[PDB]
């Protein structure tokens, strides 16, 4: 009953990161021709491009049936945006009213993996 | 079609002359990501000359005569290293495209990793005296420790392995330059150079997608490969960053001898070289105790570490 529901570009960071982790997961399309329809409660992961959220992810969230399943977000990016880093995550924090889990970079390390594991897993029980 | 009957005409002059050549398409893209890269690029354009560095002036003169001596031989060290990627590494990267769009973004990248360069001139120029910029000069060419590194990445680029040459071009934006970097956000946690800072910050917003980029291009291209000849080109990208890993940790070394940084700088380093492999499409095989850093001088770096309704 874990679930996340994510957004990866063509260089598919995100898509890999959430390949590792342990939780079923659900890719929102690159083609802004194409939408998706999601009827579980989820944990949102999602890359950063500053227009921080990508459309396709405004899109997702834009379908009030999607947006009241979401438990929370994770956000990815590189620290080298300063305060540009991650900044997806905070926007959809404000926007759907919950809250803010994590933050990490690229594909992920060893320690990423173990701690949204853990987050995922406490985040569906709390 | 057009385009499966004609070259590029950089693929006409290097490669194939059997061809005729096709203008750039920028109205049908093969790759969307090359868009995303050449947009956000173009529109950081900065120049050095258009942040004020005259405000650095009272915690500068505050800074004994060694601190200052470190900050323009280091600068003078990032400065040859720039040199290197914008006359040779980046524009060799043209030639070797997968797309057009690909041929002008590391046009661009040549270009701004010059500005980088500039940038310490500019730097100097409100700072040191002639004699202090001319020290550094003098220390960088008689520095066999810094020569080493850029000795190490230029035959690649030189050579005939277009692969090898993209992940040089990969590593000098992803992980040479850090180490150094080290030194201006180790002062602006102080609150000294605090302007300075600002002028690394703008050059690391154009280093991370020079580094995305290159190790973007390399996945492509060794995706095509088979797994025999793919775990054979993993083997070659360890090899080097080991080797350049054991080069910069010698270099940073003496470079820091007397100020105590040299730890705290490499762990920096390898922070950075974790983030070069997952660029690259490989796991970060550092753990938490080689890569972490003080949060006041990650903090310089980061502070963070169409809508319906
Ligand atoms: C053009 C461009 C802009 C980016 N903007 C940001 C940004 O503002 N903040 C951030 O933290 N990361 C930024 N990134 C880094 C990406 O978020 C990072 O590479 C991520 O791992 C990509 O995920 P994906 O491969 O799933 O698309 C940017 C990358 C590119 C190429």
């Amino acid at each position: 009953k874990e679930l996340i529901v994510y957004f990866s570009t063509q260089s598919n960071n995100t898509h890999r990161f959430v390949q590792k982790l342990d939780a079923e997961s659900i890719r929102i399309p690159i083609d802004e021709e194409e939408r998706i329809k999601v009827d579980e409660d989820y944990v949102l992961i999602v890359p950063t491009y500053s227009g921080a959220v990508p459309k396709q992810v405004i899109h997702f969230l834009n379908d009030p049936d999607n947006r009241k399943h979401c438990l929370g977000v994770i956000s990815s990016g590189n620290t080298n945006f300063g305060d540009s880093f991650a900044i997806a995550g905070p926007v959809i924090s404000y926007k759907l009213k919950v809250p803010l889990l994590y933050q990490f970079e690229l594909i992920g390390t060893k320690e990423d993996v173990e701690e949204v594991n853990r987050i995922i897993s406490e985040t569906f029980n709390a | 079609n057009y385009y499966d009957r004609s070259v590029s005409p950089v693929e006409y002059a290097y490669f194939d002359q059997s061809q005729n050549m096709r203008a750039i398409n920028w109205n049908k893209i093969v790759d969307e990501k090359d868009l995303e890269v050449w947009n956000r690029v173009t529109q950081n354009f900065w120049l050095p000359e258009n942040i004020p560095v005259s405000n650095d002036l009272p915690s500068w003169n505050e800074l004994d005569d060694d601190w200052q001596q470190l900050i323009t031989r280091t600068f003078t060290g990032l400065t040859l290293l720039d040199t290197v990627q914008s006359s040779i590494g980046d524009v060799a990267q043209i030639k070797n495209s997968l797309t057009e769009q690909e041929q002008v973004i590391y046009a661009n990248f040549a270009f701004m990793v010059g500005v980088h360069a500039r940038s310490y001139g500019t730097i100097f120029s409100t700072l040191c005296t002639s004699e202090q910029i001319e020290e550094a000069h003098e220390w960088v060419v008689d520095n066999e420790a810094l020569q080493a590194r850029p000795k190490a990445l230029i035959p690649f680029y030189t050579a005939d392995d277009p692969l090898k040459s993209k992940i040089a071009a990969a590593l000098m934006p992803g992980f040479l330059l850090y180490g150094g970097f080290y030194l201006p956000f180790y002062l602006s946690a102080r609150g000294k150079l605090p302007n300075t800072s600002d002028i690394i910050r703008l050059i690391l917003r154009d280093k991370v997608i020079h580094n995305f980029y290159s190790g973007y291009k390399y996945q492509l291209k060794v995706a095509k490969l088979s797994p025999e000849k793919q775990a054979e080109m993993k083997q070659f990208v360890f090899d080097l960053l080991d080797k350049m890993i054991g080069l910069e940790k010698t270099y940073l070394h003496q470079l820091y001898d007397g100020f105590g940084l040299a730890d705290e700088a490499i762990r920096f380093s390898l922070y950075n070289a974790g983030k070069f492999l997952q660029n690259l499409g490989y796991e970060s095989p550092f753990t938490k105790e080689e890569t972490r850093i003080a949060p006041e001088v990650f903090a310089q770096l980061s502070a963070r570490a169409d809508w319906d309704f």
